[PDB]
RNA sequence: GAAACUGCGAAUGGCUCAUUAAAUCAGUUAUCGUUUAUUUGAUAGUUCCUUACAUGGUAUAACUGUGGUAAUUCUAGA
RNA sequence: AUUCAUAAUAACUUUUCGAAUCGCAUGGCCUUGUGCUGGCGAUGGUUCAUUCAAAUUUCUGCCCUAUCAACUUUCGAUGGUA
């Protein structure tokens, strides 16, 4: 029996798990005005300086000293990127609360406006998205989980036609949290799975489910 | 049915005590379904696939076990006999409800009693709730002087009023005063304030204490006493945790100080009788049964415990007697050591017991010859005593006892301080002397 | 008047508040707790009044239940709390600690502060007793009750508190030369050091000091407040430094 | 007058006028909580017993047991007490009530039966009106259904079938003190939190007698 | 009906004051309750804060404690005695602090002789007490002072009258009879 | 989530200036002479001590139902 | 400045207190028992400290009246003791 007739008042409790019961993923699902998506100097910086005016908080300011020092134009992202990309994840693996939505929010973005050059970061981009939600377990925060798996969202769909082409490695990468063992870690990442492979065409697509259905005999005994 | 019965028992007042007598013993009478069991078939396989979605596991789980049952139709088809033919165990409260029954019509067991004082004496097992309602039927019989055994039930009755449950202490007094004679008609009242918690210390020092208004008589006390003992042992038994109910043990047992010797050592036989030692004095010092329980531990402990409070406020004037006090306390100190010397380390809470045993034995010992001593003999139990003495002690008595005066210690010097009582470092090689040295 | 007051008036605030006097009618009344009525500073008079991160009393009591202002790293959810002296107020989504101390002009000066010295907080030992089971206890300026002092801590101390675990990292004596900070009447905001302490046995012992251009005033005992030794101070000073000039 | 008469065991009731004062005279002088008889009071009460339970008289004063007047009179009632229910705390208000003694001036006369006579009530003791709530405890479930210990209550609890429109539907108590992993749970907690309260306080004792020693010893 | 301001009385000057307010509850007082001996009865008065006190009414027993060697015992209050305010309080047996009341000896009697192993009338230097003190025991009731406020705690505690004590009581009640 | 029990508030606020001439009040002290809801900080293993703690007991409200009176924020019996 | 804080002894008490309460969670362990452990916080509870208060109180200070010069004390006015 999940809340149904909604209270009279304004402010009600909704502990964790309610929150993240009542979650989902899709962001083209959802909508409203994105700012990366409105101003167009480039999206990265658009991102980084809404951001350096919203949020306070002490990693950010740090990434932000160093980061509006390096960054102001795209052809300094193209060619500055790695020390861009260590730094975004250097915080991250921080693992702090309060700056992990500008931090998030920007390496999305950082891929959007980096398509087809940021796939030789892809890999540790994923490694460290993964550790993240873990320790978020340990930390429950609903509104960690909704930032990292948007960020695992935007980045698939920035992404699509590559990742599409040499899918089931994204499968192999995403197992741990596939068949992690918490309902919630299931259900978004398979989601965020989800929009990709319907994106994918069929060949790929009878590829992938072979390659998958043999991962489940790998994994008989397991059920997650 | 309980507001018909009370008017139909005198249509048939013999076949209804012979039911309430079947239910009695019924519930711990052993019930038996022993059917017939076949032989085990192991027909059985995973039928269909195994699926998470709800209502599709469920039909499958329907499913499966009906061809279950089917594949193994034999055992199956005495298990569904068994289903139909339904249960015969009668439900483990038809004592209860037999015995308000027999409280709702009292005279009838008045009347018999025949079958129900072997329960009595064999003290039930039976629930609390169940003793306290057939207590309450023996106070509601009339004639109870005239029962099928008056005195044994007299006997028992007087335990029960020993018991520790002020309310089963109530119902005790109730009985022993339908009991009829006019000395408990004249103390009804102060024994049943006597019970009642607030009025209890306020009635000590009323009508107890010698030499007063509405002290009790001569002949009323010759026959009032024991009442009043196994009362008391009951207040004693009260375990100390709060202030007030370390204040409740210590008016019982200072309120003890002055009420007669054959008094006092009869209580002190009441303590030792809950206790035990023919074991030792039919044999001479070796355990019978090992019967090393925390229950005769405890037994061991709380008379112990009694007898130092005794000591402590009758420190010279109390009496001794080898049969009620001296012994029992041999007997305590000597299953100390039996049970520290047979059980292993594994049982902490058996050793830390018997070690806060033998510690308070001793004590009382070195206590009891400090405060009597010379006051009477020994040569009938001086073995005895050096035995328990010098089994375990004087190996490592030396090596043990040098730090403060030890309990033990301290008995040995009042030994060497009074003469007569040379006897034990004679009784041995010297084995005490040499240990002091 | 038949109980507690409920109600402050608004001309009848402590001054030192700074309310506008056509506002409204009353002013808070800062619940009991820690500090005084009259040398406390609530929280709605500290997030509206001082910062300005609202503009109602309903988005102070907004900002507080949403469990944003720690007072002394607990949560505080009493919208009039009577933060007072010496305290440390955090606010992490701003990312910001604030010492409260006086400003030279008498008010309390918010004063930002870092995170390693938001860790503890200085409270003047004012009560050394013994305790019951016979352990001795200390009693600051801020109800704290501290157990198991060090021996040689005194009434009229100072001792600096680890505010994460309640206890006493460690202590000032109350002699002649410390530096002092003032708490009340005409001088306080004034930090100078202590050069005599005129001591009167059943009256007030008053306290000569000496600030940094050799100014010298008297003050009582009551409002002495003992900070660091001479020349470095315990806590970081607001600007000005307690200097009061022409 | 009118006689209010209820059979507490079927916990029906009724009303009857009376006129005669012949029965009405059965009634005078006796007081609530006393006896009479249906036999003495008529011939369709043959072989019943009363007992005077209340009523109020021709204004509406209610009759209040103890006070041993057939009269009105002003009490200055509490707080825990009938025919008044306090509208404030610690408020005693001084009401008009009437005594206890039976007398003419009694409207209606208010009884429970006692003892069932030989012949047939008509809406008394033929009809009955059951319980309307069930148990709520667990014990006081175990009690209604004699249940054994061992046995469980949340398989025995009462439901009470409503409906609505089309949809019938259940609804069962929660059944207050029940024993739950829960509370398993909190009382486990209760005594961990004990022992390690103690066990702070004795290190930092052990610690503070340290320091002194030191001291002393420096 | 009991109040306890000093605004109803005269001034130190005698001038008189006239009336500054309505009577006020925290100031108030109650009615004395007179204990005397017999079965226990203790009333319970609320008072300020939500404290209790325990007037007793009447009450028999009593705590009464034997300085010399320090010892307390639970007796029987006999009857009083003497009482440094009223003869009629002495006339209508009412205990308050400070009277001398007879109480029973045979608690002590029975300490004494298991303590010191002597018995009384008829580490001897230790057994050695007061000629006073061993004739009342001869007697079989002593001399003890009640020494709290049985309307404030609803108890009679009190000590045994001992040497300057005694002679001055004795001379007392020797000298107003 | 109505009703009702339980907890809390209702002792504040607002209004007037009748009384009151060392009274009030003002500044200044004392409580080593006392109560203090609340807030805030600390703070309560007692292992044992002779014959349910997987958690005792009975009531009562609202409610169902029978009624009274000219009438009230009246209330009786079950 | 204390018969202070605090500690100790012997008793006493119609005798208190020493958690039978509630929310969200569902982790750790294994002798696989529906066993043993455990997280965040609501409420309450004794004794001190604090805070919001309160009650009493020290010193000094009031307008017109001497054609009001004696006042207060049974009926408390001043002091002592209980």
């Amino acid at each position: 029996q999940r809340q149904t007739t909604k209270s009279s008042k304004r402010y009600r409790y909704s502990s964790f798990k309610a929150r993240i019961d009542d979650l989902k993923i899709e962001p083209a699902r959802n909508l409203e005005k994105r700012v990366h998506d409105y101003v167009e100097s480039s999206h990265f910086l658009a991102s980084f300086d809404q951001w350096k005016e919203i949020n306070l908080s002490a990693k950010f300011t740090e990434f932000a000293a160093e980061i509006e020092h390096d960054v102001q134009t795209l052809p300094q992202i193209l060619y500055h990127d790695k020390k861009i990309f260590n730094s975004l994840v250097s915080f991250i693996n921080f693992h702090d609360e309060f700056s992990l939505q500008p931090l998030l929010d920007l390496l999305a973005q950082f891929c959007h406006d980096l398509g087809p050059d940021f796939l030789k970061f892809y890999e540790e981009a994923i490694k460290t998205l993964i550790n993240l939600l873990d320790a978020a377990i340990e930390f429950e925060s609903s509104n960690v989980f909704e930032w990292g798996f948007n960020c695992l969202a935007y980045i698939f769909k920035y992404l699509s036609k590559f990742l599409v082409k040499k899918l089931v490695l994204t499968c192999d990468l995403l197992i741990p949290l596939l068949s992690h063992s918490k309902e919630y870690l299931s259900r978004f990442s398979a989601e965020a799975l989800s929009f990709l492979v319907r994106k994918c065409p069929v060949s790929n697509l009878r590829e992938f489910v072979r390659s998958v259905f043999e991962k489940l005999e790998g994994d008989d005994e397991q059920t997650n | 049915v309980f507001d018909t019965l009370p008017n139909v028992y005198t249509k048939d007042e013999a076949l209804v005590w012979k039911l309430v007598l079947s239910f009695i013993k019924l519930p711990d009478e052993n019930q038996n379904l022993d059917y017939y069991q076949p032989l085990l078939e192991d027909g059985a396989n995973k039928v269909l696939w195994d699926s998470s979605v709800v209502r599709l596991r469920d039909t499958i789980d329907t499913f499966s076990h009906i061809w279950s049952k089917y594949s193994t139709q034999n055992t199956s088809i005495i298990s569904t006999t068994i289903e139909r033919r339904g249960n015969t165990t009668y439900p483990i409260l038809i004592r209860n409800q037999a015995l308000k029954v027999m409280l709702s019509i009292p005279q009838v067991a008045e009347n018999h009693f025949v079958d129900i004082a072997p329960f009595v004496y064999n003290d039930f097992s039976w629930t609390e709730v169940d003793r306290n309602v057939f207590l309450k039927t023996l106070s509601k019989f009339k004639n109870i002087k005239n029962v099928y055994s008056a005195t044994e039930l007299h006997d028992h009755l007087m335990v029960l009023l020993g018991s520790r449950n002020t309310d089963v202490q109530k119902l005790a007094l109730d009985a022993l005063l339908a009991y009829k004679n006019p000395t408990l008609n004249k103390y009804r009242d102060n024994l049943k304030n006597l019970l009642d918690d607030t009025l209890f210390k306020d009635e000590i020092t009323t009508f107890l204490t010698e030499n007063g208004s509405q002290s009790i008589k001569a002949e009323d006390e010759k026959v009032v006493m024991p009442y009043v003992l196994r009362i008391f042992f009951g207040r004693a038994q009260v375990p100390p945790t709060s202030g007030q109910k370390r204040s409740r043990k210590i008016a019982v047992i200072s309120v003890l100080p002055n009420f007669k010797k054959p008094y006092i050592n009869d209580f002190l036989s009441l303590a030792s009788e809950r206790l035990d030692y023919n074991y030792f004095f039919g044999n001479s010092h070796q355990i019978n049964s090992s019967k090393a329980t925390l229950k005769t531990i405890r037994r061991m402990t709380g008379f112990v415990n009694i007898v130092n409070s005794t000591l402590s406020v009758l420190r010279t004037n109390f009496p001794l007697h080898t049969n009620s006090v001296l012994q029992p306390l041999i007997y305590s100190i000597a299953m100390a050591y039996y049970v520290l010397d047979t059980e292993s380390t594994e049982e902490v809470h058996l050793r830390k017991m018997a070690s806060n045993l033998r510690q308070q034995g001793l004590k009382c010992l070195s206590s009891v010859f400090e405060f009597v001593g010379n006051t009477f003999d020994w040569s009938t139990s001086m073995e005895d005593i050096y035995a328990v003495v010098v089994k375990p002690r004087i190996s490592h008595f030396s090596d043990e006892n040098l730090q403060q005066p030890s309990s033990l210690l301290r008995l040995f010097l009042y030994w060497a301080h009074n003469p007569s009582l040379y006897q034990f470092l004679y009784y041995d090689e010297f084995a005490t002397a040499t240990a002091l040295m | 008047a038949r109980g507690p007051k409920k109600h402050l008036k608004r001309l009848a605030a402590p001054h030192h508040w700074l309310l506008d006097k056509l506002s409204g009618c009353y002013a808070p009344r800062p619940s009991a707790g820690p500090h005084k009525l009259r040398e406390s500073l609530p929280l709605i008079v500290f997030l509206r009044n001082r910062l300005k991160y609202a503009l109602n009393g309903r988005e102070v009591k907004a900002i507080l239940m949403q469990r944003h202002v720690k007072v002394d790293g607990k949560v505080r959810t009493d919208t009039t709390y009577p933060a007072g002296f010496m305290d440390v107020i955090t606010l992490d989504a701003t990312n910001e600690n604030f010492r409260l101390v006086y400003d030279v002009k008498g008010r309390f000066a918010v004063h930002r502060i870092t995170d390693e010295e938001a860790s503890y907080k200085l409270g003047k030992v004012k009560k050394v007793q013994l305790g019951k089971k016979g352990v001795p206890y200390v009693v600051t300026h801020d109800g704290r009750t501290i157990r198991y002092p060090d021996p040689n801590i005194k009434v009229n101390d100072t001792v600096k508190i680890d505010l994460a675990s309640g206890k006493i990292t460690d202590f000032i004596k109350f002699d002649a030369g410390k530096l002092v900070y003032v708490t009340g009447g005409r001088n306080l905001g004034r930090i100078g050091t202590i050069v005599h302490k005129e001591r009167h046995d059943g009256g007030f012992d008053l306290v000569h000091i000496k600030d940094s251009l050799d100014n010298t005033f008297v003050t009582r005992l009551n409002n002495v407040f003992v900070i660091g030794e001479q020349g470095k101070p315990y806590i970081s000073l607001p600007k000005g430094k307690g200097i009061k000039l022409s | 007058m009118k006689l209010n008469i209820s059979y507490p065991v079927n916990g029906s009731q009724k009303t009857f006028e009376i006129d005669d004062e012949h029965r009405i005279r059965v009634f005078f002088d006796k007081r609530i909580g006393q006896e009479v008889d249906g036999e003495a009071v008529g011939d369709e009460f043959k072989g019943y017993v009363f007992k005077i339970s209340g009523g109020n008289d021709k204004q509406g004063f209610p009759m209040k047991q103890g006070v041993l007047l057939p009269t009105r009179i002003k009490l200055l009632l509490t707080k825990n007490v009938s025919c008044y229910r306090p509208r404030r705390d610690g408020e005693r208000k001084r009401k008009s009530v009437r005594g206890a003694i039976v007398g003419p001036d009694l409207a209606v006369l208010a009884l429970v039966i006692v003892k069932k006579g030989e012949q047939e009530l008509e809406g008394l003791t033929d009809t009955t009106v059951p319980k309307r709530l069930g148990p709520k405890r667990a014990n006081n479930i175990r009690k209604f259904f004699g249940l054994s210990k061992e046995d469980d209550v949340r398989d025995f609890v009462i439901r009470r079938e409503v409906t609505k429109g089309e949809k019938t539907y259940t609804k069962a108590p929660k059944i207050q003190r029940l024993v739950t992993p829960q509370r398993l749970q909190r009382k486990r907690h209760q005594r961990a939190l004990k022992v390690r309260n103690a066990q702070a306080q004795r290190e930092a004792a052990a610690e503070y007698a340290q320091l002194l020693a030191k001291r002393l010893s420096e | 009906g009991i109040s306890r301001d000093s605004r109803h009385k005269r001034s130190a000057t005698g001038a008189k004051r006239a009336q500054f307010r309505k009577k006020r509850k925290f100031e108030l007082g109650r009615q004395p309750a007179n204990t005397k001996i017999g079965a226990k009865r203790i009333h319970s008065v609320r008072t300020r804060g939500g404290n209790k006190k325990y007037r007793a009414l009447r009450i028999e027993t009593g705590n009464f404690s034997w300085a010399s060697e320090g010892i307390s015992k639970k007796t029987r209050i006999a009857g009083v005695v003497y009482h440094p305010s009223n003869n009629e309080l002495v006339r209508t047996n009412t205990l308050t602090k400070a009277a001398i009341v007879q109480i029973d000896a045979t608690p002590f009697r029975q300490w004494f002789e298991a303590h010191y192993g002597q018995t009384l009338g008829k580490r001897a230097a230790s057994a050695k007490i007061e000629s006073s003190v061993e004739s009342q025991f001869s007697a079989g009731r002593l001399y003890a002072c009640i020494s709290s406020r049985p309307g404030q705690s609803g108890r009679c505690d009190g000590y045994i009258l001992e040497g300057e004590e005694l002679a001055f009581y004795l001379r007392r009640l020797t000298a107003k009879k």
